[PDB]
């Protein structure tokens, strides 16, 4: 799964 | 430390010049040093901070996951290998980790800044959690979800529901439950009561806020598709 | 630069 | 060395498990390690190290290239960081300079080998060229240009012309001609003649061979249509 991306 | 004998504000020049040469190691060293020089930072400065410590550990998870990969698949060799990537991926958690602790979180002068230390730390943590194993995993886990959770508690108390710092904490802190704890009831909770609560208030947002905000609703959404 | 041998 | 206990086998296993996680200082130390043990390098073995250093290098010489860009734009910062770089690219050239001299360029070698390495000395030393100014730039540039030139010699008596390490000297050493020693003429004609003595054999090929020779071939092209 993703995480804020910056 | 090496950067102790240089200004801070040439130290956050050279950050801003190993950024435009994609130097990241560099730019993280020289962040690094101005943090130790024991001043808060700037909103521009913490995120400089952050962008060269996540370019830093995200190639070496990257690594990390490609070497993995081929151990599973699978002399000693690739487990040796993996190793030693993974030994300087905690190496460089705990220097977050240490500058957050030392004394970034207690002298944050205000709320956003501290939710976006504490979230760091957690996301830190969790970084740590993704290689360990064992009894050092629990421990590393306990401390993830005490950091996110505390920043949870100052988001609610003192940030609007779609304040960008705090739907990112719940972003983040939702994917620890669901990827890191093997929580994932509560990883949807929490995905989702934020999203709500947000949704509440988009009409009050100007065009930008909207925008910023809907962002990172949507990637609360692509994970509860995932999830759900 | 001109460029050299990519490898 | 810390790759002195390594086996010899397990660093060159390493150094492709580095090369797949695009870890190419890594790969660069492992390669080190396993010319240190004194044992010639295969083909693919001459070809791993090239390939970690020509990555490491490369990403200094572009950052490098961008500060120095800043600094001709253009307090003490730049320089200083310009010169930080500068110092660690010249440290990589002269430890590749330094494993080519102590331990890979013999008199005893295949044509093959003996020709690699010299054209990887007169490109180490090109990119030292490229950072270097005045009268010292006058000598490094005759020791790139001694290097290619041995390289030349040793191609044409004891290589046909569509061999693909003869036709990769051939492109640097044109590039040479024209970007380091102001000779853009002496870079076209040796650029043309390559590809046309190329051409001229293609026929004696087999279908792999001919695809490896024309690639570099359409190498030859690129800078001849960029050029002229
Ligand atoms: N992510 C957290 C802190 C740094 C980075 C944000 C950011 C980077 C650079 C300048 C401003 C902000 C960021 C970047 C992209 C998307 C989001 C949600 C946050
Ligand atoms: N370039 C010089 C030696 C290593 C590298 C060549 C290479 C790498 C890996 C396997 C085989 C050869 C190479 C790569 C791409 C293009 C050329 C012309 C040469
Ligand atoms: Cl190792
Ligand atoms: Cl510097
Ligand atoms: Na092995
Ligand atoms: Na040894
Ligand atoms: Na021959
Ligand atoms: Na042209």
């Amino acid at each position: 799964t993703p995480s804020l991306p910056g | 430390g090496a950067m102790g004998s240089m200004e801070r504000a040439s130290l956050i020049q050279k950050a801003k010049l190993a950024e435009q040469a994609e130097r990241y190691e560099d730019m993280a060293a020289f962040m690094k040093g101005a943090v130790e020089k024991g001043e808060e930072l700037s909103c521009e400065e913490r995120n400089l901070l952050s962008v060269a410590y996540k370019n830093v550990v995200g190639g070496q998870r990257a690594a990390w996951r490609v070497l993995s990969s081929i151990e599973q698949k699978s002399g000693p060799e690739v487990r040796e290998y993996r190793e030693k990537v993974e030994t300087e991926l905690q190496g460089v958690c705990d220097t977050v980790l240490g500058l957050l602790d030392s004394h970034l979180i207690k002298e944050a002068g205000d709320a956003e800044s501290r939710v976006f230390y504490l979230k760091m730390k957690g996301d830190y943590y969790r970084y740590l959690a993704e290689v360990a194993t064992g009894d050092d995993k629990k421990r590393i886990i306990d401390s993830a979800r005490s950091a996110y959770q505390e920043a949870m508690d100052i988001s609610k108390k003192e940030m609007p529901p779609t304040n960008p710092i705090r739907l990112g904490l719940a972003l983040n802190f939702s994917v620890f439950h669901y990827e890191i704890a093997n929580s994932p009831e509560e990883a949807i909770s929490l995905a989702k009561t934020t999203f709500d609560e947000a949704m509440a208030d988009l009409h009050t947002l100007s065009e930008d806020s909207y925008k910023d905000s809907t962002l990172i609703m949507q990637l609360l959404r692509d994970n509860l598709t995932l999830w759900t | 630069r001109t460029p050299s041998l990519p490898g």
